[PDB]
């Protein structure tokens, strides 16, 4: 149910 | 501590929704607010297999709610750490969160109660009550960091107030706050120069808040549709941004435009935000806003 | 023997004000610093710094008993005053 | 990164021998200092400096959030390398 | 506040002794201790036309005994600060003060209880006893400033303890404290550098306990009787101190030269005293002292 | 009842 897939595993650019 | 509650003045009445490493409950918090026997609450909880990282946000954000005092603002009630399972007891959402409720309104929606979309009108306290409740974050020196319609909550009356606060971090000493090595991030709904330095700030906040005004004239639409977080990344920190939805009020067009400026010091500020629409509001907005309290000097 | 005796101390100034204070200089002015009262926090006070050309703000717990805190400032600005 | 890294971080040095250390030198190296972990006050830090050749001893709340903290004592210990 | 009690707990039963600026009751107090019903306590007050600095001074013997915990020192047993007037509940020190006790023993003493003057090994007893209360004094950074036989207590077994902390102060920062203005300091007790420079170290401290055995084996007698405070004044920054009472054994004579060297750094310490008297000492001692202690390292 | 005289106003000598 949680919306988990908005977050993305990453360090920035 | 002096926030402690005997777990024995707790009790769980259902589930109202899962979280990513924690269960929320519904319940009943006897004599938790001075004047009331029992009040209906939300209750926060950790599962048992949860990694301690995930453990140390979870008491994050009940540590700084504690320092919280705003009617736009999720309030903290109390907390359990006595003995496990450890429970952060809130006040109740009685509508959830504003993503879900927005997406209830959809026509086609299965669990369509009995109304049209939001009203300009609608939309516009909505966003002065989002709004405020940032100003004042920002104003207590704290950046939320993971400012999305998911994560905004509807009261009983459908005042919105701002929720989740695992990711928020205190700015007192530089007014940023920088992530130098890898995590989950809300890629969708950051500015650029977060996505490229990883830095946040009130304004990479500002550019979430233009993503939730999107939501909200979208009703909840996934951001970005299509591309795929890498291409969001690069699409962004190229200088792109959204469409305007459908029949979008150009006034909310208005100050996503603000919102999105690629410097962000070229992008408003939450209290600015507040000061554009106060005019437009419900007569109650100036009792309860932080906006015209006398704590806003 | 009072805070407001040491030339380190700046009483009300703005956090804003000192910190443009600290930075005029850039990271050649590494180091400098300055207490002032907490503009948020009343009666504390809040140590604003240069680090490498950025401002950083520290939030102390100051202002009796004191005075060996205020020694420890005393000799760090008395460390400055030789650049 | 973390206050073990620090070289003006000293861990369990005793109070007794890390008044030694800054005084070794007498008024001559005032304002020297270090850190070390309370021998008293368990899981607190202690600023431990000379000043004018006596030995002082600071309490502090130290050990996350302290990051800024370290690097205000770092950029202390940076003047103080230049002398 | 962990140190607060309601005062409904508390309950005076008689007057103990009149203090300088306050009264010092006996009385019963519930569930002080946990594990105890009632417990028999000494209450200390404040007169309601105690000066500002008197109720400063109270607060902060009170404030000191908190971090205290050693047999041979005065127990602190709870505050009540709500509402006046305020209390400072303690442990009952069922024999009085020293000084008085060895007056009683004095023959020609009104008040003798039933028994000769303290002998040469009861007195080394005391020596340790009070020793060690003071060791530990040290050892948590602290300066009685006030070393005398009327501020040592006795408890119903004769165990002398450490008591009256209105003047002692945290010297973790320096090592020593140092008064500047005028105040009212217990001059015949009082070191040559502490006179002259108004400077207080655990040295001082050592020259005052130096005085509390003259004053044990002179049965309490009053220190340079004849001379005024200003002549003791000179004579003690001059070099000068008391002599010998009347068959002073030997060994204490000894304690009493160390303790009184004209440099500080010539007087021994309270370890130091301890240790040269640990073998002669009731068996109990090494259960309980300070010095025999994991806390001793 | 108290040793009130055996202490005296006083500041450091010198
Ligand atoms: N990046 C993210 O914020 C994660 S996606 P999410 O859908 O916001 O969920 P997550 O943060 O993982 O969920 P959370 O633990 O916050 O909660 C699960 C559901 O519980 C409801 N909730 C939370 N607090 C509530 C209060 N005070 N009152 C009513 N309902 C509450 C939410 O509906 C959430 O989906
Ligand atoms: N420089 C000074 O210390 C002041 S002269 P003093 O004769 O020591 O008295 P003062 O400190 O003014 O008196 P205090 O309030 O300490 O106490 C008065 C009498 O009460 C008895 N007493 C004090 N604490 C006691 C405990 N814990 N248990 C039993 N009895 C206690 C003493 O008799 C003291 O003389
Ligand atoms: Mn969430
Ligand atoms: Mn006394």
């Amino acid at each position: 149910l949680p919306a988990t897939g908005d977050f993305m595993n990453m360090s920035p650019v | 501590d002096e926030w402690e509650v005997s777990r024995e003045k707790i009790t769980l009445l259902r589930e109202l929704g899962q979280g990513s490493f924690g269960m929320v409950y519904e319940g009943n918090a006897r004599d938790i607010i001075k004047g009331e026997a029992e009040t209906r609450v939300a209750v926060k909880t950790v599962n048992e297999s949860a990694s301690l990282r995930e453990r140390i946000e979870f008491l994050n954000e009940a540590s700084v709610m504690k320092g919280f005092t705003c009617h736009h603002v999720v309030r903290l009630l109390g907390v359990v750490s006595k003995g496990q399972p450890t429970l952060v007891v809130m006040e109740l959402m009685a509508h959830g969160d504003l993503k879900s409720y927005l997406r209830s309104l959809r026509p086609e929606a299965e669990n369509n109660p009995g109304r049209p979309p939001p009203t300009l009108q609608e939309m516009i306290q909505m966003a002065a009550e989002i709004a405020d409740g940032m100003a004042y974050l920002n104003a207590k020196k704290f950046v939320h960091r993971d400012l999305a319609a998911r994560n905004c909550m509807v009261a009983h009356d459908f005042t919105v107030k701002i929720g989740d606060f695992g990711m928020t971090r205190d700015i007192y000493e530089t007014d940023y706050y920088r992530k130098g090595g890898k995590g989950l991030l809300p890629v969708r709904w950051m500015a650029p120069e977060s996505l490229k330095d990883g830095v946040f700030t009130t304004s990479s906040d500002m550019w979430s808040f233009g993503v939730v005004l999107w939501e909200i004239t979208s009703l909840a639409e996934q951001p970005y549709q299509g591309l795929s977080n890498e291409q969001v990344l690069k699409f962004v920190m190229d200088g792109g941004y959204l469409d305007q939805p459908d029949n979008c009020p150009e006034r909310v067009t208005d100050l996503m435009r603000m919102c999105w400026q690629f410097n962000p010091n070229m992008r408003p500020t939450f209290l600015e935000i507040v000061n554009l629409l106060k005019d437009d509001l419900h007569p109650s907005f100036p009792e309860v806003s932080f906006f015209h309290s006398e704590e806003n000097k | 023997l009072e805070l407001s005796d040491y030339p380190w101390f700046h009483g009300t100034l703005s956090r804003v004000k000192a910190a443009q204070l600290v930075l005029a200089g850039g990271p050649r002015s590494h180091g400098l610093f300055v207490i002032r009262q907490s503009e948020t926090r009343p009666g504390e006070c809040v140590l604003t710094f240069n680090f490498q050309g950025k401002a950083k703000h520290l939030r102390l717990s100051l202002n009796g008993q004191c005075h060996v805190q205020h020694l420890w400032f005393q000799s760090v600005f008395d460390m400055l005053r030789h650049f």
